[PDB]
């Protein structure tokens, strides 16, 4: 359960899941449009 | 990568080649919540898919950093304070300083993760790993000083300090080398239990030792209004050097997340800035060193 | 026992009655002969160069 | 009766003390007034000794300026060698307890005591494994405070009660009593020519005992407190004494009178031991106060001071040659100053 | 030559060698100041531990002591006293029955208290003859407030547990002469040194071990001492 | 020269008084803490009193206590003792006694047989 590396892990996990963000938006968008 | 998952979705269109732009039912894993279904303008229901659907990361940037800042600056002026002559006590000198070393090696591998996510991808993650782990066992080894010179028939002291210095460098080496096993199979692409249960198993061993030690303190002080202020004022001073922060979120696996973020990098962060100060910096067993020694210098 | 060593205590500050004393400006005058005597050669009034210290 | 001699004793002591005035006709600070002083003095420490685990109470310098003895409470009498800062002898002892400790002018035997009230000689030049117990001086009623070597045969030593003995090696018995002091005896010097002997004790006085006599030729007083230590000016004319009462002072043997007191407004704690320079002008006395104070001992002005030890310095030593100085303290560290 | 440096260099290992394990030895044992009076009882407790200085060693739960007894020198003890500040505990034995002498013995451990050289040295108190001050106060000849005008208006402190079949006069008078001791140890209060006051007698077939229990005590304090935990 | 030379004292009814004094020379009686010191016909050297340097710590003996009264006077350099009750076993010679080291909050040995810091003593009788 340690706090650091498991937070670290989790960062690493989700490292993917940060950029798209903006992409993400537009696609919400898009799919409020349909 | 965006690139990545786009390629992951266009890989799903291509296999579709009716296609909704997303799918062609579970959440598909290509994305999303994948315990969840979507249902069948044609009508779409994809709640379930979404349920999930980051800025606190960034902002725990700064929170830890500027301590570990802290934290390093105080120990290099308080590991240098040791050098000075005499005070290099087995007792508390010959301890402090390889405690206080554990935090130097653990707080500059904190920058190297940030910085390379220097050293290759697989041996930065191992040194944080390693030297880590040392920090929550030099912690336990002070621990098992104290309650050691109390609990023991007096105590021989130096006849076990060689089994007590490797056991806060050797035993985690020897723990952590097994997790390069898991490094070997494991992909190593992405770069990402065994490195944490001896830690968990750490806190608890540290705690057990600080209900012991401050117990002691309830015999040693009633029997010497004051008492109950005296006790409070020396088990603060005990806090932090048993690392009894631990004890709370020890048991928790759950990473709610919000607060073991917030509370633990607040404090293991800054830990070296209140274990610094009162352990080399506020004692007058040192300034009292400090103040003549200062003298004598300045006398020639 | 007073009177044991009190017939012996009048004997004992004879001695120290009949010594010879002069003017103690002498005995001044005296220490300034000796102290200068061996200044010169006492390496603790003045530093002495290591070649011939033996504590270098 | 007892009255009568009390009455008749004062008398005695008056007309003494009457005489000493017309002798005092100035003072030392009048016709020492017109000379420069030595001014500032930079002593620094070169070869701290180590080995010794409890606190060193006693020490003395060899004749070659080069072995030194010193006796620690832990019961371990170490012959050092100061240049190399090597342990030739280390003589264990059978009392932990130890209050003295003399080299022997020949270098062969070196003395030690304490609580067992036995100045027990020792043989450096056994041939045999380890050294030997050559005599024990048994017969003190009271602890030995101070115990040094006239020659191979006669050691002078002071116990604690109230007496100073001259003892004979060979035979093994007290031949000489020195009765006279009132207070526990701490210290000697020896004079140059070791005819004469030196003596405080325990009552703000010393006394100039005659060696072959075995009376008391002198009795000097003006101390207020437990005097500590007492060294002979190097001409052997005078000597300084370090008393609980934290000043030194300088006593004229000839004049019969009190010179100059050697003390800071500041300094608030006993000196412990005191010990003159070559040249009779450094009185470099040790205080309670873990550090001691080179005095300058014509113009009574401190000059310098030796702030090394973390503990009283218990014991002081200038060599024979006097090229440096040795500072037994309770921090069981002797450093070597120069 | 410069050959025969190397030769004291070679004897110095054996000096060496010698030295580390007679440091071993030493901080191995305790020392400990045995001091009272001529009717304190010194002599007896010496008797106790079947397992002029006279030096006494006793093996408890194998950790090594010894006990001076310093019986030879004269009554002037200040500067003889000095050379036990490195002593683990001054055995402090006094004679409760003395009344007379009780005073002197007060004023004695108020001058080894307030010491220079004694003041970081704790000081393991016997108050000796306890069973002799019982037999004592059932006579009712000597009173203590004819010495001792504050023991009249004086009342049993709370912490008391006597002995069964202990009247509750004797009680009052036995703990009033430890209070007597105990008023001294706090007046300084700067916590360097702790006086240890228990109550003894002959027939008592103890006390190896209550000095092993006070001394381990103040083993254990001078350790936290450091750490400031007090 | 160190040196206690006392003046007062003598024969006095039961119940009597009597101010002792302790004239002290050839040192600064300013630095010293003092004490009184009673030896009764067939007796040790006994403990009275004591005074702490200012006046401040006295204590007695309780034998005696709330009965004498010590003062100092820097100035004049003198000790002072009361006496307003005196009982027969209070007949006994009074040293004024001084204590060994100048700046210190013990005193040891005032009581012994030859003390080097104590006076030639008064005797205080109480007798018809």
């Amino acid at each position: 359960s340690v706090s650091e590396i498991q937070l670290m892990h989790n960062l690493g996990k989700h490292l993917n899941s940060m950029e798209r963000v903006e992409w993400l938006r537009k696609k919400l968008q898009d799919v409020h449009n349909f | 990568t965006k690139e990545e998952q786009i390629f992951l979705l266009h890989r799903a269109q291509a296999q579709c080649e009716e296609w909704d732009h997303i799918l062609c039912v579970p959440c598909p894993d290509y994305i999303f919540n994948h315990k969840g279904h979507a249902y069948r303008r044609t009508w779409a229901n994809y709640s379930e898919c979404v349920k999930f659907l980051r800025e606190v990361f960034d902002r725990l940037g700064m929170i830890y950093t500027v301590g570990y800042s802290v934290s390093l600056a105080s120990l290099t002026v308080a590991v240098l304070i040791l050098a000075y002559f005499r005070r290099l006590h087995c007792t508390r000198n010959y301890i402090h300083m390889h405690l206080f070393l554990s935090f130097m090696l653990r707080a500059v591998s904190i920058f190297v993760k940030d910085a390379v996510l220097y050293a290759g991808c697989r041996v930065a993650v191992t040194f944080f790993l390693y030297f880590l782990a040392t920090n929550y066992y030099w912690i336990l080894v002070e621990g098992l000083y104290l309650h050691s010179l109390i609990f023991m028939a007096f105590f021989s002291e130096k006849k076990y300090l060689w089994g007590f210095t490797v056991f806060g460098w050797g035993l985690p080496a020897v723990f952590v080398a097994v997790w390069v096993s898991v490094r070997a199979t494991l992909a190593n692409t992405g770069c990402w239990w065994i490195i944490q249960v001896p830690i968990l198993a750490s806190i608890v061993l540290n705690f057990i030792l600080f209900i012991n030690i401050v117990r002691v303190l309830a015999t040693k002080l009633r029997e010497t209004r004051q008492q109950y202020r005296k006790l409070l004022k020396s088990t603060l001073v005990l806090m932090p050097l048993f690392g009894v922060h631990y004890i709370v979120f020890m048991a928790t696996p759950y990473t709610l997340w919000q607060v073991q973020m917030h509370y633990e990098m607040l404090f293991n962060s800054f830990q070296g800035f209140f274990v610094a100060i009162i352990y080399c910096f506020c004692n007058g067993e040192v300034q009292a060193e400090i103040k003549k020694s200062w003298s004598r210098w300045t006398l020639a | 026992a007073s009177i044991a060593q009190a017939r012996k205590l009048v004997e004992q500050l004879k001695m120290e009655a009949n010594i010879d004393r002069i003017k103690v400006s002498k005995a001044a005058a005296d220490l300034m002969a000796y102290c200068e005597a061996h200044a010169k050669e006492d390496p603790l009034l003045t530093p002495v160069p290591a070649s011939e210290n033996p504590f270098r | 009766e007892l009255d009568q001699l009390r009455q008749e004793a004062e008398q005695l002591k008056n007309q003494i003390r009457d005489a000493r005035k017309a002798c005092a006709d100035a003072t030392l600070s009048q016709i020492t007034n017109n000379i420069d002083p030595v001014g500032r003095i930079q002593m620094r420490t070169r070869r701290t000794l180590r080995g010794h685990l409890a606190k060193i109470y006693a020490m003395h310098w060899g004749t070659d300026s080069r072995l030194l003895v010193s006796a620690s409470q832990d019961g371990k009498l170490i012959i050092w060698d100061s240049y190399t800062t090597n342990k030739v002898h280390a003589i264990p002892l059978r009392s932990s307890w130890v209050m003295t400790c003399a080299y022997a002018p020949s270098g062969n035997y070196v003395a030690c005591g304490g609580l067992d009230n036995i100045c027990s000689i020792y043989n450096l030049k056994t041939r045999e494994g380890n050294v030997r117990v050559s005599r024990e001086l048994a017969g003190h009623t009271g602890y030995l405070s101070c115990c040094r070597f006239l020659d191979d045969n006669q050691i002078v030593t002071s116990s604690g009660d109230t007496t100073c003995a001259l003892w004979d090696i060979e035979t093994g018995q007290q031949t000489t009593t020195f009765t006279g002091h009132t207070g526990d005896v701490m210290s000697l010097s020896l004079a140059p020519d070791t005819r004469l002997f030196v003596s405080g004790a325990c009552d703000a006085s010393a006394k100039l005992w005659d060696v072959r006599e075995g009376m008391c030729r002198q009795t000097f007083t003006g101390h207020e407190s437990d005097i500590n230590a007492i060294c002979f000016f190097p001409n052997g004319n005078a000597f300084a004494t370090g008393s609980d009462d934290a000043t030194c002072r300088l006593f004229d043997l000839r004049a019969d009178q009190e010179l100059m007191t050697y003390s800071h407004d500041n300094i608030i704690c006993g000196i412990t031991s005191v010990s003159f320079s070559k040249s009779g002008r450094l009185l470099l006395a040790g205080y309670d106060d873990f550090n001691c104070n080179v005095w300058d001992a014509l113009k009574a002005d401190r000059a310098g001071v030796l702030a090394g030890h973390d503990n009283r310095v218990s014991c002081l030593g200038v060599t024979d040659d006097g090229m440096a100085v040795a500072t037994g303290s309770w921090d069981s560290f002797l450093k070597i100053w120069n | 030559q410069r050959n025969e440096e190397k030769a004291q260099r070679e004897a110095n290992k054996k000096i060496e060698k010698q030295l580390q394990k007679d440091k071993q030895v030493y901080r191995a044992t305790h020392r400990l100041l045995l001091l009272g009076a001529d009717n304190s009882g010194k002599s007896t407790i010496v008797k106790q531990m079947r397992i002029g200085i006279f030096e006494t060693k006793f093996q408890v739960d194998k950790v090594n002591f010894h006990m001076f007894d310093v019986g030879g020198q004269r009554d002037e003890r200040r500067k003889w006293i000095q050379c036990f500040n490195d002593v683990t505990a001054i055995i402090f034995v006094v004679d409760s029955s003395d009344y007379n002498r009780l005073q002197e013995a007060l004023n004695l451990f108020k001058s080894i208290w307030n010491n220079r050289w004694l003041r970081t040295i704790s000081v393991i108190l016997f108050l000796n003859k306890q069973d002799l001050l019982a037999e004592k106060v059932l006579a009712g000849k000597s009173k203590i407030e004819d010495y001792f005008p504050e023991f009249a208006r004086y009342t049993t402190p709370e912490d008391a547990t006597p002995e069964p079949g202990e009247d509750p006069r004797v009680t009052r008078a036995k703990y009033f002469i430890r209070d007597e001791f105990l008023r001294i140890s706090t007046a300084s209060g700067d916590g360097r040194h702790y006086c240890y006051p228990h109550f003894t007698c002959a027939v008592d077939t103890e006390n190896a071990r209550r000095i092993f229990n006070d001394c381990r005590d103040i083993i254990q304090r001078m350790h936290l001492r450091q750490y400031e935990l007090l | 020269q160190v040196q206690l030379q006392e003046s007062g004292g003598g024969l006095v009814q039961p119940g009597g008084s009597l101010r002792l004094s302790c004239a002290a020379s050839g040192f600064t009686f300013s630095n010293y803490k003092m004490n009184w010191v009673r030896q009764a016909p067939g007796k040790g050297l006994e403990w009275v009193s004591d005074i702490s340097q200012s006046g401040a710590s006295i204590s007695y003996t309780g034998s005696v206590k709330g009965r004498f009264t010590i003062s100092r006077d820097n100035a004049k350099n003198t000790l002072y003792l009361q006496m307003n009750s005196l009982k027969p076993e209070d007949t006994a010679v009074y040293y004024c006694a001084r204590c060994p080291a100048p700046f210190t909050r013990d005193c040891f040995d005032v009581t012994s047989t030859t003390y080097a810091y104590r006076g030639q003593g008064t005797q205080v009788t109480v007798s018809s």
